[PDB]
RNA sequence: AGAGUGUAGCUUAAAAGCACCCAACUUACACUUAGGAGAUUCAAUUGACGCUCUGA
C-alpha cells in the first residue's frame, strides 16, 4: 500500500512556579516546621535572644527585637514580584506567560482543502534525511521564531492512523530553555494550550488521545 | 514421649510437642499449635469471621482467645521460638503476655528418663 | 609505586629533559590530587559545637488533643501519597505502553526507521536543568521603580569592559 | 553409588552472584553510569529528592549504586553589592546510576522533571569524579 | 521471605528421598461489608493508638460458624476417628454442650479435649445442645 | 634442594561409619567429618569436631532435606539475602528413625 | 508535580534551627530556603 | 455496527496471598518495627454496564 509520510513533534514548557499546595499539604508543612522546632538546638538566633536577654533585664536592677523589623521592612519594602499573570488577560491563550504551575502544548491551525483541521504541529519527512531532524526542522519554519529548546527522543511517543491511501503521525517530545517566539500576534493560529484547555480545542480521535504522552499532573 | 532432639543445625529447633506459630501477613495475623508432625489442633486467625469483628490489637486479641482454646483442647505447655527481631516485636509481647497469663506456659518440661 | 617510578627512572639517568618531567610530576601529585578531587570530608558529621548546648530549649509537651489530630492527618496523609502516586505509576504505565506500540508499528512498517529508532541523540549527555521557582518573574531584582538587586552600571564595572 | 540421580541437589553458587560505557551495538547505549547531580541551597529538600530519585529507580528495577554526597560550599555574600556579609552555603549530593535503556531514557527523565522540587538543579553526565 | 518459601517446599511431592516418608453467601459478604464500616467508627481509631475483645460473645459466634471446622481437628488429631469409626471422618454440625456437677455449682464444663477428674465424673453430666430424635452415647 | 617440608600428616580416617539402613545404638557415631557433609536430622547429635552421633536406638536413614539456618547465623544469613527469589538450598541430613517403643505398661500389682 | 518532594523534616539529630527565608536570584526569581539567623530576605550579587 | 470478555497491581487465590503507601531507624537503599489503603460492572447460568478489539 501506498502510506502518507508525515512526521511532528510535541513542545512542552515546564512550570517554572510550583504548584499552588493543596489544604491536606498547607497542614503537613505546619506541623512539619513545628515538629523541627521542638527537636532544635543551639539557635545561633536564640542564643543572642534568650540570654544575652538575661543579663539586660538585670543590668538595669543590679540584639534581639532592633534587628527584627529591620528584617521586617526589606520584607516589607520588597512588594513580592507576582505570581499573577492570569486574571489580567484571561485571554491571550497564546502566551509564553500565562500559565505558571502546569506544562504546556503548543497547537496551531491549518485549514485544510480536505478537512479544516485544528494540528497539533507536523511535519513532512523526505527520502534522504531521518525521522529524528523531521520534528528539528519545523520550529524553524513553520511558526518563525527562536526557540533553542532541547528535544529529548528519537523513539516517538504517539502513532495515530487516518486511511481513505494511508497516512500516518509520528509524535516526538521536547521542552524549552528559553523563548523568542518572534511577533506572537501572528496569523498563523497558533496557541498555547494546557492539558485542562484542549477539552473543547480538540474534535478528533487523531488528537484526542495524545494525551498519552503528557505528565498528566 | 520423645522429643526430635536433632537439627542443631537448621532454624527452628524441632524438639516439642506442641509449638505456637504465627503468621504475621498483610491484612491478618494467624495463630497455630501444631504437633511435631505438623497437624494443627488449634488455630485463631483473623479471617475467621468470628474474630473479624471487635494491627497490635488485632495481636494480642488473639492471644486472648487462642489461650482460651488450649484450655479448652488440653494444651497445657508451649514452646515459642521465634526469630530475634519479632521477639523484640511490640506486637509478639502483647501475645505472650495474653498466652502466659491467659493460662499456658510456653516452656515445655523436660522429657524424664530413670 | 606508579607515583615515584617516573622520578626515579629520570632521577638515575638525569639528561635535562628528565629534570622538567620529575619536576613538573611534583605540581602534578598536587595536580591529580586537585584534578581527581579524600581531602574534603562531608558537613554529615557533626560539629561538637552542638554537643554540650543542647539544653538550651528542651521543653515540650504533649495533649491528647494535639494527638488525636496528629494521628489523623499521617493517616490522611498515607492516604493522599497513595493514590498520588498510582496516578504517577499509572502515567508512566500508560506512557511506556504509548511507547511500546509506537514503536512496534514502525519496525514492522519500515526497516530503515527501525534501526533508527532505537539508537538516540547524545544531548542528553550534557542536559542540566534548573527547579521551579516561587516568583518566575517579569523583571526582576528590581528594575528601577525604587528597588534593585542587580548590580547597577552607572561608572560601569561589575567587570573591566562595562 | 556415591553421585547419584540426585547429584548437585544442593549447589548454593552457580545461584548466588560471586566474588565504563554500555556498549550495546545498534539499540545503541543503553546509558551506563551517569551521575545525576542533586544541588540545592536548601539541605533537607536536597535530601528528600533523592529520597524520591532512588525509591524510583528501585521501582522502575533500574540498577543504581551509590547515593554519596558531594561535600559542601563555603560562600558567603560574594561581596559584589556598606558590604555585604551572610553566609548561603550549598549542598550537593550524588546519585549514581547504572542500567538504563534507549527507551527509558527520555521518559525516566521526565519523572525526575516534573516531580522535580523548589531551587534544586540536576545534571547528568559521566564518571570521572572523586570526593 | 525465604523461610516462607523453604516451608513450601517441605510440603512438596519430592521425587528424592524426604523425612516426611520415614515419618510422615451474597447476603452474607454484604451485611459483613457493613459491618466492618460501622465498627471503624466506634473505635473512637482512638482504641487503636488497646481494645479488649470479650471473648464470650465471640466463642458463640465460634461454635455457630467455624466450631465444628475446628472440632474435626481436635477429633483427629485426639485419634478418635481411627479408633472410633476406622477412619471415616465427620463433622459435627450440633454443638455438644456437656458438663458435669461441682456440688451445687459451678459446673466443671468438658470441652473437645478437656481433662476432668473421675472425683468430678461420679454422677452422670448435665446435657444440653439446643438442637432438635437423639441418642447420646459415651 | 626440595624447599617444600611439613605434609607428612596422615589421613584423618573420616568418613561415614554407618551406612543408610543400619541399625545404630543410641551413643554409636554415624560420621565424621570436617566443612559439614551431613547435617544432623531427626535424632541425630553433634559434637565439637562436627562429628554425628545418634540420639535414640534406631535405623539411620539419609535424607534431602530443606535448609534454613538459625537467624543469629550471621555469616549464612547473608547466604540466603543474595539468593533469588525462586531459590532453595537445600542440604543433606542423616536421621534416625528409631525402632524401639520407649516403654510398655506392665502390670506390677493386684491392689 | 513539583509538591512530591516539597514536604520534609530535618533528619538529622543535632542542628540548629532552620527558618523560612526567601533567598532571591540573578534571574528574579525567589526560593524558600532554610537558614538560621531569620532575615526573611537574603539577597544575591 | 462485529467481537473477546470482566476478582484492587497480579494471580490453573477462593473475599486469600503477595505487591504497593506513610512513618521510626539508615548518607540513603535494604532489612525490621509500628501503621495505612483497597476489589468480584450490575439484575434473574442467563440477561444487561466497563474496557480492549474488528468497522465506517
Ligand atoms: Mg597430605
Ligand atoms: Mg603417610
Amino acid at each position: 500500500s501506498p502510506w502518507r509520510l508525515l512526521g511532528a513533534l510535541c513542545l512542552q514548557r515546564p512550570p517554572v512556579v510550583s504548584k499552588p499546595l493543596t489544604p491536606l499539604q498547607e497542614e503537613m508543612a505546619s506541623l512539619l516546621q513545628q515538629i523541627e522546632i521542638e527537636r532544635s538546638l543551639y539557635s545561633d538566633h536564640e542564643l543572642r535572644a534568650l540570654d544575652e536577654n538575661q543579663r539586660l533585664a538585670k543590668k538595669k536592677a543590679d540584639l534581639a527585637q532592633d534587628l527584627e523589623d529591620m528584617w521586617e521592612q526589606k520584607f516589607l519594602q520588597f512588594k513580592l514580584g507576582a505570581r499573577i499573570t492570569e486574571a489580567d488577560e484571561k485571554n491571550d491563550r497564546t502566551s509564553l506567560n500565562r500559565k505558571l504551575d502546569r506544562n504546556l502544548v503548543l497547537l496551531v491551525r491549518e485549514k485544510f482543502g480536505d478537512q479544516d483541521v485544528w494540528i497539533l504541529p507536523q511535519a513532512e519527512w523526505q527520502p534522504g534525511e531521518t525521522l529524528r531532524g523531521t520534528a528539528e526542522r519545523t520550529l524553524a519554519t513553520l511558526s518563525e521564531n527562536n526557540m533553542e529548546a532541547k528535544f529529548l527522543g528519537n523513539a516517538p511517543c504517539g502513532h495515530y492512523t487516518f486511511k481513505f491511501l494511508g497516512a500516518k503521525v509520528f509524535f516526538f517530545k521536547a521542552l524549552l530553555l528559553t523563548g523568542d517566539f518572534s511577533q506572537a500576534g501572528n496569523k498563523g493560529h497558533h496557541v498555547w494550550v494546557t492539558k485542562d484547555e484542549l477539552g473543547d480545542y480538540l474534535k478528533p480521535k487523531y488528537l484526542a488521545q495524545v494525551r498519552r504522552f503528557v505528565s498528566d499532573l | 514421649a520423645r522429643k526430635e532432639r536433632g537439627w542443631r543445625t537448621v532454624f527452628p529447633s524441632r524438639e516439642f510437642w506442641h509449638r505456637l506459630r504465627v503468621i504475621r501477613t498483610q491484612h491478618h495475623v494467624e495463630a497455630l499449635v501444631e504437633h511435631q508432625n505438623g497437624k494443627v489442633v488449634v488455630s485463631a486467625s483473623t479471617r475467621e469471621w468470628a474474630i473479624k469483628k471487635h494491627n497490635v490489637v488485632a495481636c494480642e486479641s488473639i492471644g486472648r482467645v487462642l489461650a482460651q482454646r488450649c484450655l479448652e483442647a488440653g494444651i497445657n505447655f508451649m514452646v515459642y521460638q521465634p526469630t530475634p527481631w519479632e521477639a523484640a516485636s511490640d506486637s509478639m509481647k502483647r501475645l505472650q503476655s495474653a498466652m502466659t497469663e491467659g493460662g499456658v506456659v510456653l516452656r515445655e518440661p523436660q522429657r524424664i528418663y530413670e | 609505586p606508579m607515583r615515584s617510578e617516573p622520578l626515579r627512572k629520570k632521577k638515575k639517568v638525569d639528561p635535562k629533559k628528565d629534570q622538567e618531567a620529575k619536576e613538573r610530576l611534583k605540581r602534578k601529585i598536587r595536580k591529580l590530587e586537585k584534578a581527581t578531587q579524600l581531602i574534603p570530608i562531608e558537613d554529615f558529621i557533626t560539629p561538637l559545637k552542638f554537643l554540650d548546648k543542647a539544653r538550651e530549649r528542651p521543653q515540650v509537651e504533649l495533649t491528647f488533643e494535639e494527638t488525636e489530630r496528629r494521628a489523623l492527618l499521617l493517616k490522611k496523609w498515607s492516604l493522599y501519597k497513595q493514590q498520588e502516586r498510582k496516578m504517577e505509576r499509572d502515567t508512566i504505565r500508560a506512557m511506556l505502553e504509548a511507547q511500546q506500540e509506537a514503536l512496534e508499528e514502525l519496525q514492522l512498517e519500515s526497516p530503515k526507521l527501525h534501526a533508527e529508532a532505537i539508537k538516540r541523540d547524545p544531548n542528553l549527555f550534557p542536559f542540566e536543568k534548573e527547579g521551579p521557582h516561587y516568583t518566575p518573574p517579569i523583571p526582576n531584582y528590581q528594575p528601577p521603580e525604587g528597588r534593585y538587586n542587580d548590580i547597577t552600571k552607572v561608572y560601569t564595572q561589575v567587570e573591566f569592559k562595562r | 553409588y556415591k553421585t547419584k540421580p540426585t547429584h548437585g541437589i544442593g549447589k548454593y553458587k552457580h545461584l548466588i552472584k560471586a566474588e565504563v560505557r554500555a556498549i550495546n551495538l545498534g539499540t545503541d547505549y543503553e546509558y551506563g553510569v551517569l551521575n545525576i547531580h542533586l544541588t540545592a541551597y536548601d539541605m533537607t529538600l536536597a535530601e528528600s529528592y533523592a529520597q524520591y530519585v532512588h525509591n524510583l529507580c528501585n521501582s522502575l528495577s533500574i540498577k543504581v549504586e551509590e547515593s554519596y554526597a558531594m561535600p559542601t560550599k563555603t560562600i558567603e555574600v560574594l561581596q559584589l553589592q556598606m558590604l555585604l556579609d551572610s553566609v548561603l552555603t550549598t549542598h550537593e549530593r550524588v546519585v549514581q546510576i547504572s542500567g538504563l535503556s534507549a527507551t527509558f531514557a527520555e521518559i525516566f527523565l521526565e519523572i525526575i522533571q516534573s516531580s522535580l522540587p523548589e531551587g534544586v538543579r540536576l545534571s547528568v553526565k559521566e564518571h570521572t569524579e572523586e570526593d | 521471605r525465604y523461610r516462607r518459601r523453604a516451608e513450601q517446599e517441605a510440603q512438596a511431592p519430592h521425587w528424592w528421598r524426604t523425612y516426611r516418608e520415614y515419618f510422615g453467601r451474597t447476603q452474607q459478604l454484604l451485611e459483613r461489608k457493613q459491618a466492618i464500616q460501622e465498627l471503624r467508627a466506634n473505635v473512637e481509631e482512638r482504641a487503636a493508638r488497646t481494645a479488649s475483645v470479650p471473648l464470650d460473645a465471640v466463642r458463640a459466634e465460634w461454635e455457630r460458624t467455624c466450631g465444628p471446622y475446628h472440632k474435626q481437628r481436635l477429633a483427629e488429631y485426639y485419634g478418635l476417628y481411627r479408633d472410633l469409626f476406622h477412619g471415616a471422618t465427620f463433622v459435627p454440625r450440633v454443638p455438644l454442650h456437656v458438663a458435669y456437677a461441682v456440688g451445687e455449682d459451678d459446673l466443671m464444663p468438658v470441652y473437645c479435649g478437656n481433662e476432668v477428674t473421675p472425683t468430678e465424673a461420679a454422677q452422670a453430666p448435665e446435657v444440653t445442645y439446643e438442637a432438635e430424635l437423639w441418642t447420646l452415647l459415651l | 634442594s626440595s624447599k617444600n617440608l611439613g605434609g607428612k600428616s596422615s589421613g584423618r580416617r573420616q568418613g561415614i561409619k554407618k551406612m543408610e539402613g543400619h541399625y545404630v545404638h543410641a551413643g554409636n557415631i554415624i560420621a565424621t567429618q570436617r566443612h559439614f557433609r551431613w547435617h544432623p536430622g531427626a535424632h541425630v547429635g553433634v559434637g565439637k569436631n562436627k562429628c554425628l552421633y545418634a540420639l535414640e536406638e534406631g535405623i539411620v536413614r539419609y535424607t534431602k532435606e530443606v535448609y534454613v539456618p538459625h537467624p543469629r547465623n550471621t555469616e549464612a544469613v547473608d547466604l540466603i539475602t543474595r539468593l533469588p527469589k525462586g531459590a532453595v538450598l537445600y542440604k543433606t541430613f542423616v536421621h534416625v528413625v528409631p525402632a524401639k517403643p520407649e516403654g510398655t505398661f506392665k502390670l506390677v500389682a493386684m491392689l | 508535580d513539583s509538591s512530591r518532594a516539597s514536604l520534609t523534616r530535618v533528619h538529622r539529630q543535632a542542628y540548629a534551627r532552620l527558618y523560612p527565608v526567601l533567598l532571591v536570584k540573578q534571574d528574579g526569581s525567589t526560593i524558600h530556603i532554610r537558614y538560621r539567623e531569620p532575615r526573611r530576605m537574603l539577597a544575591m550579587p
